[PDB]
RNA sequence: UAAGGUGAUAUGAACCGUUAUAACCGGCGAUUUCCGAAUGGGGAAACCCAGUGUGUUUCGACACACUAUCAUUAACUGAAUCCAUAGGUUAAUGAGGCGAACCGGGGGAACUGAAACAUCUAAGUACCCCGAGGAAAAGAAAUCAACCGAGAUUCCCCCAG
RNA sequence: AGGGUGACAGCCCCGUACACAAAAAUGCACAUGCUGUGAGCUCGAUGAGUAGGGCGGGACACGUGGUAUCCUGUCUGAAUA
RNA sequence: UUUUGUAUAAUGGGUCAGCGACUUAUAUUCUGUAGCAAGGUUAACCGAAUAGGGGAGCCGAAGGGAAACCGAGUCUUAACUGGGCGUUAAGUUGCAGGGUAUAGACCCGAAACCCGGUGAUCUAGCCAUGGGCAGGUUGAAGGUUGGGUAACACUAACUGGAGGACCGAACCGACUAAUGUUGAAAAAUUAGCGGAUGACUUGUGGCUGGGGGUGAAAGGCCAAUCAAACCGGGAGAUAGCU
RNA sequence: GUUUAUUAAAAACACAGCACUGUGCAAACACGAAAGUGGACGUAUACGGUGUGACGCCUGCCCGGUGCCGGAAGGUUAAUU
RNA sequence: UGAGCCUUGAUGUGUAGGAUAGGUGGGAGGCUUUGAAGUGUGGACGCCAGUCUGCAUGGAGCCGACCUUGAAAUACCACCCUUUAAUGUUUGAUGUUCUAACGUUGACCCGUAAUCCGGGUUGCGGACAGUGUCUGGUGGGUAGUUUGACUGGGGCGGUCU
RNA sequence: GCUUGACUGCGAGCGUGACGGCGCGAGCAGGUGCGAAAGCAGGUCAUAGUGAUCCGGUGGUUCUGAAUGGAAGGGCCAUC
């Protein structure tokens, strides 16, 4: 599914609105790229499906704390 | 992305220059290639604990290594007892195996 | 608890019992085919077909038990590829499905009303979905207040159409 | 109270008021026994891709309105009694 | 019943019996009636449970002005001879009723819109696997032989057995007529008619699902239903109409 | 040959043939939130779409309009800043 | 090929003049053997006067209060207005190259007695492509709707205050 | 010829409309113009020359100003 494994994020819906305020049902993405992870600690590329900011998370926290977070949330990375 | 680099980069640093690095070039070449680790402000004491530790055990050495050059005059005189006979050669008995 | 009983349509037959294992009532047990989550594999539900291991004074064959999937954990095993990881085998624990309403969450109409209709309304209703519980949710101020003060949340009456 | 009984029964029958009852199982409460979890005092610490912002939407009675406040899909991004 | 107007040849009713349509709730206003009266009354709740408590509040006793504000006055205006609204008029809570409001809102009644399901045992198309086409005609390419050619070509006979080929049963269809039209049958029968080795036909099973399918295309077919199936739900949709 | 099962079998539909157009393969295109599937285990002598409709003689003029193709100078022009 | 910027280097003719005077403080001499003056000369400025500066030879010399002048020296310093040179660096644009993200519906290997998938190796593309958010365009492909009344029936026509 | 009464605030009382509204209006206050003065003038001989509300725009007005002071916004008068 579309979800992000670090942050959580999911399609969210709302409503496009036109300049007549006509509303149809929309949905909003998240944006999500599948992408390889270095793990100094495990020598190792993990593959992450993740937005991009969980990258910014990732970049922030450090990988090896996200991966500890996500196997405590199950999440079989 | 500030960084430490681990390594010369060319066009960046040296062995420690923490750089403003784009996060392109450090997630995807710098460290998985292992020039660089981010800059968490540990590792600005974790890794440069090779600029802090390896650094900080020279300067109890640099002042121990001071104290142990001051007993070099002190005793100066032994009872040497090998003559030097007719122009000085060796044939007497003062080093190195036993003495009872 | 008992002098009457063997459920009913529903008689009759053949019997049981009458001072305490007749029947009746209640507690705790026991038996509890096949299907069905159905779980050994399959399948046009109530059928078909196995495997392994135990045992069986005829060696024709019988009896019992186990064998699903996923998750978590552990042990043993074990690639590409040195360690390793993936993977694989076993064991242990738990889950699985059902169910009226209430509950929280994820999605989410239109008829309709506007005396047309698009904003708006209907309505976060109906409906679908996930999940839980005896209730759920909420909840211990980064809240209100107005310079006076109150003191988590929830529900009822007002405030107020 | 009520229900029956050959028509309408306080006194015919079953019941009712009232008073009694449990070998066994089980619940809600009190006390206690065991194995878990740690009260009380001292100095400290005080939840960051977060608050806030831009874009888009949603929720707040409140339709973007002069629109605070909350949620966040997207891009960003502080302070730290 | 509907109408200007119906014996009307306008509507409706075969008859009887039974059922079948102005309700309910909460607000608001007026009337009546009762209570208290410049006051009236409590709501939730408590409970000594139709009591009593509870006066939180609500309406009323003052209005004017957009408002600040003033106040039996006030607003207007720089200010009124003045003018507008007010002041000289008892309300309030029950009970009952008439109206209004919101709800299905007097009852019945659409075509339709949306949501979620069920359906390709009919039909349409496709997929796989199997079967069917009596009998009789025609006589393509090619081949053989002989002739002919420098050799090819070309030519005659014999052979050969092509074809959405011909005639015609089964089989598949359905051009015409008549019958039938409360049928024997919610599409047939009878006499004729077309195709009948093919783009044929048929059995069994399978796939495609509703704004979707499928369609040699008729808006045709998708279970006697199709310019958007069926079932259930939203739903007592709405109906200025009957 | 096909068709309005159940009032229309036809001149309608289809047809071989013709033309235009798209498509260089992870093809275009289509069903699919997507994965993927068909196209096709095919590769431009192929596939898709469109129109015309055996065969024969043929298919004339118009690019202003609408569309498509190509051009990109300049004019105008969004978010953004 | 476009702009920023600490710091330093260089841009400054009213006339008085030996002539390319922004200004205040700080002062009596700074510069010159990690190299002077007199010459040739590279690329610039230019009021055409000469300044700034690179390079080579050169080896003990350039510059003051000056006579003048509202201001007296780039004699050393310090701050800074007008002026334009230069990088580290800052972010802009186009193109080229690279690889390490990303892609691979290429090959081989393993999982694995598997044209799925994943992992690995390698090649090829490669910061493109693709995807998310935002955004202009297009958009009967699809959807929701509108398309008046009067009227000697309606429509056409006419009318509407 | 001279001028700005094509004035400001009001308005007894009337007319006309279902209503919205439209019309006529002496006279009062303030301040103007013309006339020597009486007086006249609140547009034009009269009857057509028009558009409700909403949403907003401009100017004025300390009327209001969501703790308070301001402001925003709103209201009021003028006007588009
Ligand atoms: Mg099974
Ligand atoms: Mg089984
Ligand atoms: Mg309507
Ligand atoms: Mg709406
Ligand atoms: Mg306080
Ligand atoms: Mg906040
Ligand atoms: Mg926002
Ligand atoms: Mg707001
Ligand atoms: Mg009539
Ligand atoms: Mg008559
Ligand atoms: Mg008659
Ligand atoms: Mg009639
Ligand atoms: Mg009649
Ligand atoms: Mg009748
Ligand atoms: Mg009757
Ligand atoms: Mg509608
Ligand atoms: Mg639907
Ligand atoms: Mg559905
Ligand atoms: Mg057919
Ligand atoms: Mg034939
Ligand atoms: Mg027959
Ligand atoms: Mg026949
Ligand atoms: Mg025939
Ligand atoms: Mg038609
Ligand atoms: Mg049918
Ligand atoms: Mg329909
Ligand atoms: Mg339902
Ligand atoms: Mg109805
Ligand atoms: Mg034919
Ligand atoms: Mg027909
Ligand atoms: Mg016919
Ligand atoms: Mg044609
Ligand atoms: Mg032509
Ligand atoms: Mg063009
Ligand atoms: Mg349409
Ligand atoms: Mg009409
Ligand atoms: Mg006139
Ligand atoms: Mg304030
Ligand atoms: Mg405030
Ligand atoms: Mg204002």
């Amino acid at each position: 599914s579309r979800v992000c494994q670090v942050t959580g994020k999911r399609p969210v819906t709302g409503n496009n609105r036109s300049h007549a305020l006509n509303a149809t049902k929309r949905r909003f993405l998240p944006n999500l790229h599948s992408h390889r992870f270095w793990v100094e600690s495990e020598k190792r590329f993990v593959t992450l499906r993740v937005s991009a900011k969980g990258m910014r998370v990732i970049d922030k926290k450090g990988i090896d704390t996200v991966l500890a977070e996500l196997r405590a949330r199950g999440e079989k990375y | 992305m500030q960084v430490i680099l681990l390594d010369k980069v060319a066009n960046l640093g040296s062995l420690g220059d923490q750089v403003n690095v784009k996060a392109g070039y450090a997630r995807n070449f710098l460290v998985p290639q292992g020039k660089a680790v981010p800059a968490t402000k540990k590792n600005i004491e974790f890794f440069e604990a090779r600029r802090a530790e390896l650094e900080a055990k020279l300067a109890e050495v640099l002042a121990a290594a001071n104290a142990r050059a001051e007993k070099i005059n002190a005793l100066e005189t032994v009872t040497i007892a090998s003559k030097a006979g007719d122009e000085g050669k060796l044939f007497g008995s003062i080093g190195t195996r036993d003495i009872a």
